[PDB]
């Protein structure tokens, strides 16, 4: 039995005032909270008050390629956003990547510290995180966050490009 | 390096189409802080007072305040300065929302336009990508409608958007700036954008901001989480909802409209009704309000959520806070229902949704006693509403008598004649005040009203009580843990003062002590003002999480600049007292400083001059309003004094 | 300048008879409609009427990891499932994987086809298809590469690309 | 190889616990198609005639149809199969949704239960692994919850789940077996379900489903589609709106209930009221109807959506189709509200919609003329509603009167005695019927009430018009395209039909006719019912997507046999006969094919007695009502004639 994880967004809640941004684009900060800029956040909310939505959406995992179709979605008298619900990094949306390099963004759920903070700083109550056992093999090929750095900007330059430019660093 | 601000505005003469980026002064910055205060400097300098509001030589200044753009809860207020067309005099007008974060986040802390276009345009900044695009499409769209067809436009859907509407197209004297659940509002500083030809100005950043001392800075945050938290977990006591808890008046979430409507004046401030709320009102006003309030909203980075946004049936989506929700209703007699509809005509608009419906109800009064004869009304209606859907209409089109109405009810009162001016009887410096017409003399309300440069009450009030407990254990509670007092007499104060007795208003508190009331909760609002923190966490409601106390740790950590309590007090006083200077530059006086006629049914001269004196006195002033040498020198402003005596406004 | 296609899908429309299932599992059998399974269809329907939910979901990219948390949303009373809107062939459901083998499947809307055969066969038209263009796609590499070894260190990245 | 069948079934032993899986004969493919045929096959030679309902011998047998699986549209259907307790025939029951399908796809044609499990238990499938879990705590809970429990319970989300209620296991005589949106109703195969210990069927399935001509049959699919599109583009003219459609009667989406209202029977089919209708009902009904309606849903792959979602306040959502939207309120004389509510708890106790409410309703008729008395019924409450309620309660748990009730008005009366026989007056067979008393004799109805084996009037009738039409201009419209028709001779009928005049009913059409015509509806509801295809795209509506002309085709391409149009009519009479002597065998004869004496006000015993002669000579049966040794070998059914000759059922 492994354990995995949920992110409870309750959207209903939701306020649209985006500190979920701010608190996590500061915590990955270099140094932490240095900075701030919720172009980097691993949480970006769909806010659009005139058509009252407020959805956020986590990042999610790593895709090399755009989807062949992309799905807009009508939902109870509501006509979301084209992907307005793909958590993937993916090359068609300037959501969770990099503004300056297109980096992959990806959350690990504040991997070391007490407990999410963009949990911490919804104040309203819209956002948790709970956990359960299950009894299905993990079968996930667990690649590091900077494995996946690397492959991409390797896949989107070059296998020598990369190499040649941090060598002329280092 | 520079933190918390980013150290750059931009310079944009529309008559030429000239844009360019200016680094600033971190002296400035040590000196005024920023928003409001370097906006002020900025006027100063760059705007005498032969300057007309509507010449190309009038500057409109969009200012991102200090700590916007930083994890600062509810810091993201914008800062738009001008000269007013209607006082005359500085204008300033706050908005809330999301425009000035994104502008921090594209990597500059003002935008300072000068000239006029020809042409009707708008700014689209992106980062480091700036340029004028031609906007002739957008010609006579709601401020709103204009934000959507634009962001579609540009293919930005994250960009945040500031335009106007007709009203602001047409100059009307107290037109709007729109941003989403967000209006710069009173002053007409719409009126100059429009002006100036510009529809709309469109941000998107991207950029970091950074700040000086990180995990110092996310503490003091965190401190105001947990404060926010406990706040709301205890709210005052036995003090009505409403006047009870941080943020906004919460006038959209759910509350008792009792002694809103019984204590604001209906039509054009006039009327009061004592016995209006019934059974029937209420539940027809709870019941339109459940119908129509889809959901409470937020600005950037707070969890009050004080904005709501509407939806009345056959009518687009618009969003409202505070107290537009009821002006426009009591101005003409009318319910919820028609308040809630004609509110969202009103914001597509762009108008102040306090003077204007002043004006309608106004004009409306003039056609009864017969000073403006039904033939000023080209084709009105026999309904109330339909009247002041026409009016509103023939006003933000300039079209007949809405040409001159558009020009605020003293404008219009001096050009009708016949009297009309008696009916301009709610006015202070040329602007319509809240429809509030009290009973009693409050000196601590008649200072407000007297000095304040915003000419609004309600954004210079907030940190001390409007009114005593009756009991005195209320009192010493309230004081128990009352940290955010700056000296510990204010406790005292409000300790002895009570609703009867010789311990009441008028004659209590002491002149003294009302002078140094005023003085307070005004610097509170200045500071606010200046580092783009939202009142409703700070200067407005009672015991906020952003004091005199944690503020200069909130500026060093964030700036990255020496600041303590006393410090950040001189330096409020340095750039308030700098507003003050401007506006005697363009010629107000003391003479201009009073209250209407009628606003309190018992008045006291002499008890208000030794009030106005005190007060004075208590800034560094005249007997005449003006700034002395003395206090000008000591507060780092002796060019301000020089220039005072070159003119003839002191004497060497 | 290219071109892109946006499945337009009305959840509000769809009646929860998984007919689009059927048709692309038939479609994309072997040889064309030989057999056909749904468990193989590009187009999976959410449906819990229950929940008054009913929400077709097609196929997207392949990840070769689960995320590190998943999402369940709820939104205008509907409490969604866990993954509940992802389009990737992931390994921790058997979604848009071959149930058989265990191989991923993704949407190509029928490369060759006039018309998508989930949308012919949507007689209540919930599945609509558009296209429209779009403004086709160095120092972002090396940005990028400065902000990895501010995060992970030099030797690190020097040792990770040599590997 | 095999194709659109699986060609294997599933034999389980309850008691026992055994498992098993075993391959068909394709010699029964082609003899008795598949479904219903081979149902009937297996009990046949299964289950001899000394066997009780409730006895352990007794078979329970779920099947999925021949082309379940296949991408035609709305060939779903499951076809349970077993003893009746209540008629002490045999029973077949149809259920739509997608349980059927998904039974194909687990690979697997039926089901064969035999047994009984002493512990209560169910029975998962999953493509090859099979099992049997306890379910000890499903005990009592209603089906929808006890399928969601159970998916929760497995982790499989996908799972379709077929389960009885609390009635199940109380072994109620009109028990129903429920799934989704989908029931397996009359009968009383519930009973038997529970009496075998068998509190649910879940099946996951997720491998593919071949045909043998692939092109072939996809174009028949997209020619039905096309027809479809072509049916609901053109509605049958000049009919009420509920009969001019496909799918079943369409009584979810709104149309107008005074033809429903006005020609149903109330209470125990008792009272008629020819003015009902109101406005002020109208309008309270389509109210309550249009908050109630959630959603109108569909069967596995079909467009029709014939279902809907039910929500009523402070109910679990359940769903619901047809008439049971009608029944349980016109039974207690209220209103639309009551019965969407009970109908809530009738559908979660698994109870068939028919019979359940004229249960209740003639017990409360046997409490009003005397026979029962207030002692019968222990703290029966006042309110009609609540009686009701109460009454549903007490006889889902076999409680004191209940116990009685359970067993259907029949076995009651006979129980109850005092002269209870003469208010259980709308059986046929010791079954229900539709609380429908018409004035005038209907010829056809009649040989359709007499000799059907559903006992049941809605699942036999279709095909041709319930009305003639007044002018002959619409009859010669409606003949124009009228592909449908075996036999050209049934558009001349149709022709000649008048509404009055020498050419109406009962004379006309003749006695010849309406046996070609109750032949022929009868016929396309048998191959409905062997190929797994729902009534509502062909046997049920008027010019159907699914008739007699392509159907061979569908079986051609589909299953890969042989099949023309000749082949299938004899198909589908050997296994319509084989029921029928299945039926023989257990005891049935000439004298129970009977309607209710009260069934129509005007009766012609010489013309009712001709009609039922020449259809047994039609059919090929005796005078008695059964089916000779010769027409048994000709339809290959020789094995039948010899046991018949050999039991002393027929004379050698
Ligand atoms: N910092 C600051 N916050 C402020 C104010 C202000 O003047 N300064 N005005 C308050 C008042 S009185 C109102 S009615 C609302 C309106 O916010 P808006 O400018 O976004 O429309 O902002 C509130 N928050
Ligand atoms: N168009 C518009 N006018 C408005 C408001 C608004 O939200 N939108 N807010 C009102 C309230 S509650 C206040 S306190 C002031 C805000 O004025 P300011 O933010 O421009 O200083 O104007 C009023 N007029
Ligand atoms: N093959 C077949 N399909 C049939 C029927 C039938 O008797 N045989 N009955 C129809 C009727 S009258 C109804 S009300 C619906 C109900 O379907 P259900 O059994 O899934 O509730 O099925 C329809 N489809
Ligand atoms: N509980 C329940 N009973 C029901 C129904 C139903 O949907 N649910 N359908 C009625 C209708 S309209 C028909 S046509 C038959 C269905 O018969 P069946 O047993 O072959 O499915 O039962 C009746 N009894
Ligand atoms: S953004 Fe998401 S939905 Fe769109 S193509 Fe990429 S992975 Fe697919
Ligand atoms: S849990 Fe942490 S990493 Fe994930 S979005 Fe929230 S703040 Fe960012
Ligand atoms: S912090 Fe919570 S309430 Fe605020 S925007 Fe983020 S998800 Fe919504
Ligand atoms: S407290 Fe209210 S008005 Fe102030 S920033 Fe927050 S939501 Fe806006
Ligand atoms: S064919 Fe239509 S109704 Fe059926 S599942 Fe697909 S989109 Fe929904
Ligand atoms: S199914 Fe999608 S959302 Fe869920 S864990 Fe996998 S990749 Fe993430
Ligand atoms: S668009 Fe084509 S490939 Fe995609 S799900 Fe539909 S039929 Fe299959
Ligand atoms: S025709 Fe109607 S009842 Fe039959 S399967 Fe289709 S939607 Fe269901
Ligand atoms: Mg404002
Ligand atoms: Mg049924
Ligand atoms: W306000
Ligand atoms: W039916
Ligand atoms: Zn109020
Ligand atoms: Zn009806």
């Amino acid at each position: 039995k492994r354990i995995v994880k949920t992110i409870n967004i309750d959207a209903d809640k939701c306020n649209g005032c985006r500190a979920c941004e701010v608190i996590c684009s500061a915590f990955h900060a270099m140094p932490p909270y240095s900075s701030n800029n919720p172009a980097r956040s691993r949480v970006r909310v769909v806010r659009d008050p005139l058509r009252d939505i407020y959805v956020p959406l986590y990042a999610g995992e790593y895709t090399e390629s755009e989807c062949i179709g992309r799905d807009k979605f009508i939902i109870d008298g509501k006509e979301y956003d084209e992907c307005g619900f793909c958590r993937a990094s993916c090359p068609s949306r300037d959501l969770f990547r990099e503004p300056d390099s297109g980096l992959p963004l990806k959350c690990d759920l504040c991997d070391g510290e007490p407990e999410p903070l963009c949990v911490k700083w919804c104040l309203v109550g819209a956002l948790s995180v709970t956990e359960r056992e299950v009894e299905e093999p993990d079968e996930s090929v667990k690649r590091t966050e900077m494995e996946i750095g690397l492959e991409s900007l390797i896949s989107r330059f070059g296998a020598d490009v990369v190499a040649d430019t941090v060598e002329q660093l280092t | 390096m520079r933190y918390a601000e980013t150290g750059y505005v931009l310079e944009v003469d529309l008559t030429k189409g000239s844009i360019e980026r200016v680094a600033t002064d971190p002296r400035d910055t040590e000196l005024y802080l920023g928003g409001l205060g370097t906006n002020a400097k900025i006027l100063w300098d760059r705007v005498p007072p032969e300057v007309e509001p509507f010449s190309p030589e009038n500057l409109l200044i969009f200012a991102a305040g200090l700590l916007c753009g930083t994890p600062a809860t509810g810091c993201n207020r914008t800062i738009v300065s001008t000269v007013s067309p209607q006082t005359k005099l500085m204008a300033f007008s706050m908005m809330g929302g999301f425009w000035a974060p994104e502008l921090k986040y594209a990597g500059y802390d003002k935008i300072i336009f000068r000239g006029k276009s020809p042409e009707l345009v708008y700014l689209y900044i992106n980062n480091d990508k700036v340029e004028i695009r031609d906007a002739s499409h957008l010609k006579g769209k709601g401020a709103i409608e204009t934000a959507e067809i634009i962001k579609k436009e540009l293919n930005e859907p994250r960009a945040q958007v500031a335009a106007i509407g007709k009203a602001g197209e047409n100059r009307v004297f107290y037109a709007s700036i729109e941003q989403g659940r967000s209006s710069a509002s009173r002053g007409g500083i719409g009126a100059v954008m429009g002006d100036k030809g510009l529809k709309a100005v469109v941000v998107r950043g991207t950029k970091d901001l950074c700040v000086a001392k990180p995990e110092e800075y996310i503490g003091l945050c965190n401190e105001v989480l947990d404060y926010i938290k406990h706040r709301e977990e205890n709210p005052i006591p036995d003090v009505m909802p409403i006047l009870a808890g941080l943020g906004s008046p919460q006038e959209m979430k759910v509350h008792d409209e009792k002694w809103h409507t019984e204590n604001f004046n209906w039509g054009n401030a006039r009327t009061r009704r004592k016995d209006f709320w019934t059974d029937e009102v209420s539940h027809a006003w709870e019941k339109t309000m459940d119908k129509a309030r889809t959901r409470l909203i937020s600005c950037y980075n707070c969890p009050m959520k004080c904005g709501a946004t509407i939806s009345m049936e056959g009518l687009p989506t618009y969003m409202m806070k505070c107290f537009t929700k009821l002006t426009y209703t009591m101005a003409a007699y009318s319910d919820l229902d028609f308040g809630l509809r004609i509110a969202q005509k009103a914001t597509e608009y762009g108008l102040d949704g306090f003077s204007a419906p002043q004006v309608m109800a106004f004009a409306f009064e003039l056609l009864e006693k017969g000073i403006l004869k039904d033939s000023d009304f080209p084709g009105l209606p026999e309904g109330n509403e339909e009247r002041f859907f026409y009016l509103l209409d023939k006003i933000v089109n300039r079209d007949g008598i809405g040409d001159i109405l558009a020009n605020g009810t003293y404008w219009a009162a001096q050009e009708i004649g016949n009297g009309a001016e008696d009916y301009a009887h709610n006015n202070i410096k040329k602007h319509e005040q809240l429809p509030l017409k009290l009973s009693m003399l409050n000196p601590i309300y008649y200072l407000m009203y007297c000095t304040g440069e915003k000419i609004n009450i309600t954004q210079i009030e907030g940190q001390f009580p409007q009114a005593p407990y009756p009991k005195l254990e209320q009192r010493e509670a309230f004081v128990e843990d009352w940290i955010q007092v700056p000296d510990e007499k204010f406790k005292k104060i409000f300790l002895e003062w009570e609703p009867r007795g010789e311990k009441s208003m008028p004659n209590f508190p002491t002149v003294d002590m009302c002078c140094d009331i005023v003085d307070w909760q005004e610097m509170m609002h200045y500071i606010d003002d200046a580092l783009g923190q939202c009142a409703g966490l700070s200067s407005f409601p009672l015991k906020p999480p952003y004091h005199i106390h944690n503020y200069p740790k909130f500026i060093a950590a964030g700036a990255g600049i020496e600041m303590d309590t006393e410090k950040l007090k001189k330096a409020a006083k340095r750039y308030r007292t700098l507003v003050r200077a401007f506006n005697i530059r363009r010629g107000m006086r003391r003479v201009d400083e009073q209250p209407p006629a009628n606003h309190w049914k018992n008045r006291f001269p002499e008890l208000e001059k030794e009030l106005l004196d005190s007060y004075y006195k208590l800034k560094g002033w005249n007997d005449d309003g003006i700034p002395t040498k003395e206090t000008l020198d000591d507060l780092g402003l002796g060019y301000v004094g020089d220039e005072f005596i070159k003119r003839g406004i002191l004497s060497a």
